């Protein structure tokens, strides 16, 4: 089968700047009828893929001519003359010249914006949960940029690595930031044996760890 | 308005079979090829096969011969794809698409895609989620604004539906992708409101887990 290689894997571009994606194939895609069946698709976050270009350089209806396609043989390029927020997603090249049809691995395009410091919120276990004999402490780190961030949990000054569950959102198309959730789960008994619970983050926006904590007790 | 509507998420036991459907409307069903595509772990698409509903003619990617069987019902404008003897590699999202290439014209018409059907191959049992409200203590964001949350944990399989105030509150909400751990998923969502909204007016978290017919609303109380 034809192997399709896309580069780069990810590109970060500021709104207004140009962007170009490359696609290379293991066999020439020139069909025996002289036509080259190379297509480009875009899959927006939470959406089905959509064809942008067909026959190397022909735009599909409803597609902005900010998008351009070119190439021949085994080398193809997709160019975005001016990036807009709606361009965020994964771009794929797919060939239909040789059977079976094969896709490239994808290139994620991410909008580069000004650094944004995380807004951190911490939540102790609910009563409902404690009743069940469990205790989860949750920490939300919302709206930060760049995506790169490191979060550690500390209980009474010691790092806790077991029982941590992390999740991140994709880049938000409203402000180009990222958000993440970190959940630490313990038994009710152990939770009731410690005092301070700390959610600690490391991010470009600060020379020192970003902290959020609470001391459980009673009254 | 050309539309392709696919069937719901499926949980299948190893070694069994499933039939996925792709109902269409808005165009002459028998006049266009319908293709099926597979997507595993995000960026990773594979072309499966295509069928011309007018004649029943089909072409398969060698890899899928014996795995996939495509059919189409002209009387209902529905294309189907049956997957046999399911294994680990078959867990994926499957899309049907009226791709639009017209062989006679050697040119393309607009491509329309179904929303995708998620197939989970597992023998793990279906478990209803526990929904927990997250009211602030330090995660109060002080004044101006306050963030609340909703913790959905211990369910199987995906998906779960989570809204705030029946969908009336969509701005400033963040719903994190579920994470699997010990055969159970955990999911969380945060909503940021102004100090004047909450605790004054009530904020409720709505959760639905179709697989176990569970529907629950949790009111975030101070
Ligand atoms: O995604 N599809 O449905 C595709 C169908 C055909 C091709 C060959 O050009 C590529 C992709
Ligand atoms: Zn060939
Ligand atoms: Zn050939
Ligand atoms: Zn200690
Ligand atoms: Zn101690
Ligand atoms: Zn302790
Ligand atoms: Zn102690
Ligand atoms: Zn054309």
């Amino acid at each position: 089968d034809i192997v399709m290689t896309q580069s780069p894997l990810t590109l970060s571009v500021t709104i207004g700047q140009p962007a170009s994606i490359s696609c290379k194939s293991s066999q020439s895609l020139l069909y025996s009828n002289g036509k080259t069946y190379l297509n480009w698709l875009l899959q927006r976050p939470g959406q089905s893929p959509k064809r942008l270009i067909h026959l190397v350089s022909k735009l599909d209806s409803g597609v902005p001519d900010r998008i351009t396609g070119s190439g021949s043989g085994t080398d193809f390029t997709l160019k975005i003359s001016r990036v807009e927020a709606a361009d965020l997603g994964v771009y794929y090249c797919v060939q239909g010249t040789h059977f079976p049809y094969t896709f490239g691995g994808g290139t994620k395009l991410e909008i580069l914006r000004g650094d944004a410091a995380p807004t951190v919120s911490i939540f102790p276990p609910s009563s409902e949960q404690l009743t069940s004999g469990g205790a989860s402490v949750v920490c939300f780190l919302n709206n930060f940029y760049p995506k790169d961030i490191n979060v550690k949990w500390k209980i009474d000054g010691s790092e806790r690595q077991n029982g941590v569950l992390n999740s991140w959102t994709d880049q938000d198309s409203k402000d180009s930031t990222y958000s993440m959730s970190s959940t630490l789960t313990l038994t009710k008994d152990e939770y009731e044996r410690h005092n301070s619970y700390t959610c600690e983050a490391t991010h470009k926006t600060s020379t020192s760890p970003i902290v959020k904590s609470f001391n459980r007790n009673e009254c | 308005e050309m539309q392709l509507q696919q069937s719901g998420a499926e949980l299948l036991r190893p070694g069994t079979s499933v039939k996925l459907s792709c109902k269409t409307s808005g165009y002459i069903f028998t006049s266009y090829w319908i293709h099926w595509v597979k997507q595993r772990s995000g960026q990773g698409l594979e072309w499966i096969a295509r069928i011309y509903p007018g004649t029943g003619s089909t072409y398969y990617n060698e890899k899928f011969k014996g795995k996939a069987t495509l059919t189409a019902d002209k009387s209902s404008s529905t294309a189907y794809m049956q997957l046999s003897t399911l294994k680990s590699e078959d867990s994926a999202v499957y899309f049907c698409t009226r791709w639009g290439f017209i062989p006679v014209r050697e040119d393309y018409v607009m491509d329309y895609w179904g929303q995708g059907t998620l197939v989970t191959v597992s023998s793990a049992k279906t478990t209803a989620p526990s929904v927990y409200p997250l009211a602030p203590v330090c995660g109060d964001t002080t004044g101006s604004s306050v963030t609340l949350g909703c913790l959905v944990k211990g369910y199987f399989p995906e998906p779960v539906t989570l809204t705030w105030n029946s969908g009336s509150l969509s701005s400033g909400v963040h719903t994190f992708p579920a994470v699997l751990q010990s055969d159970l998923y955990t999911l969380s969502s945060s909503v940021t409101v102004t100090s004047s909204t909450w605790p004054s007016q009530s904020i409720t978290c709505n959760v639905a887990h179709p697989a176990s017919s569970t529907k629950v609303d949790k009111k975030i109380e101070p």
